[PDB]
């Protein structure tokens, strides 16, 4: 669905604004100095990624910008921003939804949680909605796969979600709050729900087991 | 002394979005100096 | 003497105390529970001291490979020519149905934190780059938050702990590639390149990021580092079979009661670790399918198997499949098992990296024929084709990623065969 | 004195360290087969063209990357080197379109005569094939890029000899395409080598474009009075006409590089 090949637009071309605030060019001087000196390419993924959260997509004008910044040859920025799917190369909603569909999710339902956002936005998979609020992608795992359909709204998890609790987060969003990241089911964590079946005592204090030679 | 029903890890839900950079930027004081390979870049 | 039956691991032997976040995950509550304690006699004893302890624990890699850790630390441990020395740690998890490495990032963060510091003094290392997904960003801050405090504490940086020994920790976050997870690849994003896995040789502890010797270590493997050394390596050996050795974290999803991420001995058997833990399968236990012992990179076994197989790296490879990162994939008899692994074909060509021909244009042909196993849109002499095909991707590819996706149709096709035929039987009836 | 004795096919050759399986094989008249590897550019590894089995190895190795052991056995024959040629070969004709009647690399082509040589005869590949859109590079290079074998000649050439670095990879996986991304004209003085570099008829030469093809041309061997490099050339020729201009190889004086004037 997302082409590869960029053809310059009114709204996306070398002449869109953009440049870093200068807030951002103190962090991108913290990011250049994590790596040995005459190898500045490695603050591309971090530095383009900065961009988009100032941002919130990245233009072909923001890629040449983090190009010349780090003096790494443009095609080099675009290669990293095509290859991960973190980086959005077109306008996004405010608030990506991003629904896990991989194997354990969809044996736990995902589907219905796909079909609820569906319904309650009224969009379809990929789509926006006509309020530049949503939009609505499916994505492989993302790391929670003990708990139930989850979802990734920019940087939280929603977990253990039913068709109930994913439209009330939607709701929530709605209007002004953002919702509490974590489980929705009673749970707090990858804890197993009806009770812990394992570390139920307290933990062992400093210097508990240590070897004599040590 | 045993209390194990809370869960204590909350701090991220007031996290935003220059939160992980702003740890990184204040983490640029303790850092050592780094090292250089002997040129400003593999291009040079 | 020798033990016969493992399992009800004793949490004062679980190394992981603080798995669900029930304490305090910042500073002073990770030293309450035994972290960060005597850190200077360990750096003080020796590279050679660390490394032997760790070659007589026995432990091996949690990231999907199971090589022996201290047999693999050791390239390191050579003299120090001009160039620097790093150690990459993977908190890349991004295998599906693995979650073991995002709670110690985000509960325990002190011991992997820790860990980078004895895994690098092991191997003389001047620092540690600690990948993590870019999904992972409430984790990742976490991580940061605690690397903050180490340093205040003067347990990182310069004169760690007060041994005189130098070392920064550094985070660094994907941009979701799942093939990052690769240690090559991994290497080539931190590089500031495309996630694309080089060729070995060189080996990464040779030539590894930024040309340099390099260690790539995933978060669990670091994370076990610090006690190893301080219960040291009798302890930890003295739990599961022979080369089997430690405590594996395990997460059970699927089709389970209770799915959960535990800590439980090596060579548990699979049926306790399912009822013991996850609260048994759905339906009970007669109502199992299928098993994916290790996470979708490993075929998946059928019940006749779970029955008296051990979770350990010897025992399933036994029963044609793997340990893995330990992940518990459960699938019940309402599952629709051809279209369970056709969506992890589908996984695998939405994660090629697009490198090398046989992954970049053989787990997408395997894709689409799997499309149409599902629907039986297919006669039955293209099973045959289609375990030459995966036969054609294993050991041809460059990095393991092909061999993985070669694997879940392997096991398909070994363990439920009729349930293929089955289906291309119905769809020709009707379509006649 | 620092060679190292290795066998291909049991026959002894002495090779110095550092030395790859693929260039092993070369002293012996052994030419491994191969799409990516090209010994200007620097090593990719990425087409698997190249697998060759080694005596008491359970995994083939990459010849074009893999140094070289002391007292390593090379099959270059064997049934297993034998189908991991077909293997890959049977990949990378999957998605390859059914062009060669129009395309202009038909009779002279890296990817026909090594599935007539290495590959099997038939196909199995029941599915649909993938097309790709056009990239416009300029006016003397077109580019059919449904034919490309992703196998990244063209980036290293433009990045290491040439020295720029306009071409890369934008996508992953099987969607994963070789261009620009923007619309960018490759014009280099050197820019012309992209076309026989590339071993497939992605990269063609758009002034030659349908005029001959290569069986019925007669090659004069020349040199070239464009500039004072002395440039050494092949003048393709047919029933009287000259029909195009190749590179001549010459160590001293061009390696396989001509200018974009000279061709
Ligand atoms: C396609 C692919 C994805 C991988 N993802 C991970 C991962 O997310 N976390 C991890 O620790 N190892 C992962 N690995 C395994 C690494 O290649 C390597 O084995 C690991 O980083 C070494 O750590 P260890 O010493 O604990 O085994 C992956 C391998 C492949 C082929
Ligand atoms: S096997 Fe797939 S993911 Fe691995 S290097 Fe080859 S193309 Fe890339
Ligand atoms: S590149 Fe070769 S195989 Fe492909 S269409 Fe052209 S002549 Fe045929
Ligand atoms: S265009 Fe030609 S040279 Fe470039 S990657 Fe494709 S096949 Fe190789
Ligand atoms: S399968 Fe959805 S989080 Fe892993
Ligand atoms: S010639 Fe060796 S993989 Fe391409
Ligand atoms: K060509």
């Amino acid at each position: 669905g997302a082409l590869f090949v960029h053809r310059d637009t009114p709204e996306n071309n070398p002449e869109t604004p953009f440049d870093f605030t200068p807030e951002n060019y103190k962090r991108i001087e913290a990011i250049v100095k994590n790596y040995p000196e005459g190898h500045k390419a490695a603050a591309v993924l971090p530095v383009l990624d900065l961009a988009q959260r100032q941002n919130g997509w990245l233009p072909i004008s923001a890629m040449n910008k983090v190009a010349e910044i780090l003096q790494v040859p443009p095609m080099r920025v675009y290669e990293v921003a095509t290859f991960y799917t973190m980086y959005n190369r077109k306008p996004v909603g405010k608030y990506h939804i991003q629904v896990c569909t991989t194997t354990p999710c969809m044996l736990r339902n995902s589907d219905s949680i796909l079909e609820a956002i569906q319904k309650k936005l009224g969009i379809k998979v990929g789509e926006t909605t006509p309020d530049k609020l949503f939009t609505l992608i499916e994505v492989e795992c993302l790391g929670a796969c003990v708990n139930a359909p989850m979802v990734q709204i920019n940087d939280n998890y929603y977990e253990d979600l039913t068709p109930k609790d994913i439209e009330e987060i939607i709701d929530e969003l709605k209007a002004g709050k953002i919702p509490k990241p974590g489980p929705r089911s009673g749970r707090f964590s990858c804890e197993p729900a009806g009770g812990l079946t394992s570390l139920t005592e307290p933990p062992k204090g400093p210097g508990f087991g240590v070897q004599a030679g040590l | 002394p045993f209390d194990n029903t809370t869960y204590k890890n909350l701090q991220h839900h007031d996290y935003s979005t220059y939160t992980f950079l702003d740890l990184n930027l204040d983490l640029s004081k303790f850092r050592m100096p780094q090292p250089s390979s002997g040129r400003e870049s593999p291009r040079h | 003497p020798k033990k016969t039956s493992f399992g009800s691991l004793k949490d004062e032997d679980r190394i992981f105390t603080n798995l669900y976040g029930r304490h305090d995950w910042r500073l002073k509550g990770a030293q309450s529970r035994g972290d960060w304690y005597k850190t200077k006699e360990i750096l003080l004893k020796g590279p050679d001291w660390i490394l032997g302890e760790v070659k007589t624990s026995g432990l091996r890699g949690r990231g999907g490979a199971g090589f022996p850790t201290g047999l693999k630390w050791s390239f390191m441990n050579k003299p120090s020519d001009g160039r620097p020395k790093y150690l990459v740690v993977n908190a890349d998890e991004g295998e599906p149905g693995t979650c073991k490495d995002r709670e110690i990032i985000r509960h325990d963060p002190h011991k992997l934190v820790e860990g980078c510091l004895v895994g690098g003094r092991a191997m003389g290392a001047r620092a540690a780059y600690i990948y993590i997904r870019g999904e992972f960003y409430n984790e990742a801050s976490n991580l940061q938050v605690a690397i903050r405090e180490a340093y205040e504490a003067g347990l990182i940086g310069k004169n760690a702990c007060g041994s005189g020994y130098d070392f920064d920790v550094f985070v660094v976050r994907g941009a979701g590639a799942y093939i990052c997870g690769e240690e090559t690849a991994l290497i080539e994003s931190i590089e500031g390149k495309q996630g694309k896995p080089r060729l070995k040789p060189p080996f990464p502890a040779d030539v590894g990021v930024f040309g340099c010797p390099t260690t790539v270590a995933n978060v669990e493997t670091v994370a076990v580092s610090p006690t190893i050394c301080r219960r040291g390596g009798a302890w930890f050996a003295s739990f599961g079979r022979e080369r089997n050795s430690g405590t594996k974290l395990f997460n059970i999803s699927g089709h389970v009661n209770n799915p959960c991420t535990v800590e439980e001995e090596m060579s548990v058997p699979l049926k306790e670790l399912i009822e013991k833990h996850a609260g048994g399968v759905t339906g009970g236990w007669d109502n199992l399918l299928a098993v994916i012992p290790g996470g979708s990179s490993t075929p998946l076994i059928p019940k006749s198997v779970c029955e008296t197989v051990l979770m350990d790296f010897d025992a399933l490879i036994q029963a044609q499949t793997g340990l893995g990162t330990a992940a518990v994939i459960v699938m019940d008899r309402s599952t629709d098992i051809v279209k369970a692994i056709a969506r992890l074909i589908e996984f695998y060509k939405h994660e090629s990296c697009g490198q090398c021909t046989p992954c970049r244009e053989g787990v997408d042909w395997m894709n689409k024929v799997m499309a149409r196993f599902v629907r039986g849109d297919a006669r039955p002499a293209e099973i045959d084709s289609l375990w030459e095909i995966s036969k054609q991707i294993e050991g041809h590819t460059i990095c393991a990623l092909g061999d993985g996706a070669a694997w879940p149709v392997q096991g398909l096709i070994r363990h439920f065969r009729p349930e293929l035929e089955e289906r291309m039987q119905q769809f020709a009836q009707q379509h006649q | 004195s620092n060679l190292i004795e290795v066998f291909v096919d049991g026959q002894s050759v002495m090779v110095e360290p550092g030395t790859t399986v693929l260039q092993a094989c070369e002293k012996v008249g052994m030419q491994i087969p191969r799409f990516c590897y090209h010994e200007r550019l620097s090593v990719a590894g990425n087409c698997r063209m190249c697998l060759v089995e080694i005596e008491k190895a359970p995994k083939v190795v990459a010849a074009c990357a893999m140094p070289v052991m002391k007292g390593w056995n090379i099959l270059t024959n064997s049934e297993k080197t034998k189908k991991a040629r077909e293997g890959v070969m049977e990949f990378l004709l999957a998605n390859h379109p059914l062009d060669c009647p129009i395309c202009d690399q038909g009779g002279e082509c890296d990817l026909q005569d090594q599935s007539m040589m290495f590959g099997s005869d038939r196909s199995r590949f029941l599915e649909g094939k993938r097309a790709v859109e056009d990239k416009n590079i300029g006016p003397l290079v077109k580019t059919i890029m449904t034919r490309c074998i992703q196998c990244t000649r063209c980036i290293r050439f433009a990045s290491e000899i040439a020295g720029v670095d306009d071409l890369g990879t934008t996508g992953r996986g099987n969607d994963m395409q070789v261009g620009t991304y923007i619309e960018k004209m490759f014009m280099s003085e050197l820019s012309g080598n992209i076309i026989d570099i590339c071993p497939v008829g992605a990269l063609t030469s758009k002034p030659y474009a349908f005029t001959a093809r290569p069986w019925e041309t007669r090659k004069t061997e020349s040199i070239d009075v464009m500039d004072a490099v002395g440039s050494n050339i092949v003048v393709s020729t047919r029933t009287g006409e000259v029909m195009r201009i190749l590179p001549r190889m010459h160590e001293d004086i061009n390696e396989e590089w001509i200018s974009d004037k000279t061709r």
